[PDB]
């Protein structure tokens, strides 16, 4: 790709053509009051549904 | 964006109503053509000016705002720097995947 | 009494503009065609002096 | 930074300016009032009420181009 990063393969064996993508994806936030105030927290997780 | 638009239609209501008190403290409501000629007097121009030229004065907002409004759909200059924020954030990002 | 009394502000400065291809290598080309994978990094160079 | 800052409100009827005798009056700084009974002139940030005089006024035309024109009295010291 534009990145220099291996994207597309093909297959020695059954020669067919695949996508290889990441499997980390979506930002993570911790919403938190103070730690001397509570041990609990929420999460808010952006980019899904 | 809903919120900014409340806000803005807020800050016009309250100047076509209560004019410039409700800066300082609570809203002093006012009629406008009254406003408008407070508004003369603190130029030089004598507060008859206003009332006896109302109309001519009036049209003319109108015809003013009418022609902003017929500029505003034809020229693309205009808000050319609001595009330039967004265009050198996103060539930004993509010079870091990029690079 | 009238006083006059006078005020200095700066207002531009110089433009300048450099080459990465002279600064860095000169005139060799085997550090010119080194310098092709660090590719991005002049043309950011160049639009922030211009 | 110490400010000051008008409270306690009230409303009272305005008009742009009165008709006495075929001419029209304007204030020169500050606004007709009229609260219930006779009609004074006061400043617009604190409610002191004057009498109409013709120092308080100027005379500009004839009453019948303003809108909101109305009829009153206009105290003349001799
Ligand atoms: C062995 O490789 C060939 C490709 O040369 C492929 O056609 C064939 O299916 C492969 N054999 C098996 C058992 O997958
Ligand atoms: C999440 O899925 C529901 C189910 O149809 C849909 O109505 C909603 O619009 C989705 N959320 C977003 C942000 O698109
Ligand atoms: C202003 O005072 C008048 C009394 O002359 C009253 O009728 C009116 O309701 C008041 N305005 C408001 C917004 O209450
Ligand atoms: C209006 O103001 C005058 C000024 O003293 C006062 O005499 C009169 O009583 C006031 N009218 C009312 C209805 O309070
Ligand atoms: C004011 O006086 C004029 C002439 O005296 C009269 O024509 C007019 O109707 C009066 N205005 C009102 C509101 O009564």
């Amino acid at each position: 790709d534009v990145s220099d990063f291996t994207d597309s393969v093909r297959d020695p064996k059954t020669s067919e053509i695949l996508d290889i993508s990441p499997c980390s994806f979506g930002g993570v936030s911790v919403i938190t009051p103070g730690t001397n105030a509570s041990s609990e927290v929420a999460v808010l997780y952006q980019d899904v549904n | 964006d809903d919120m900014i638009a409340a806000y803005t239609a807020a800050l016009v209501s309250g100047t076509a109503t209560a004019g410039w008190t409700f800066g300082a403290g609570a809203a002093l409501q006012i009629p406008f053509a009254m406003q408008m000629a407070y508004r003369f007097n603190g130029i030089g121009v004598t507060q008859n000016v206003l009332y006896e030229n109302q109309k001519q004065i009036a049209n003319q907002f109108n015809k003013a705002i009418s022609q902003i409004q017929e500029s505003l759909t034809t020229t693309s200059t205009a808000l050319g720097k609001l595009q330039d924020v967004v265009n050198q954030n996103a060539q930004a990002l993509n010079t870091l995947v990029k690079q | 009494s009238i006083s006059i009394t006078t005020e200095v502000m700066p207002v531009s400065m110089a433009k300048t503009s450099v080459d990465c291809n002279m600064y860095i290598c000169g005139d060799s080309t085997e550090c010119a065609n080194l310098l092709l994978q660090y590719g991005s990094f002049c043309t950011q160079l160049n639009r922030a002096l211009s | 930074h110490v400010t000051y800052v008008p409270s306690q409100e009230r409303n009272f009827t305005t008009a742009p300016a009165i008709c006495h005798e075929g001419k029209a009056y304007f204030p020169r700084e500050g606004v007709f009032v009229f609260n219930g009974t006779s009609w004074f002139i006061t400043q617009r940030n604190f409610f002191s009420p004057q009498i109409i005089t013709t120092d308080n006024t100027f005379v500009s035309g004839n009453c019948d181009v303003v809108i909101g024109i109305i009829n009153n009295t206009v105290y003349d010291p001799l």
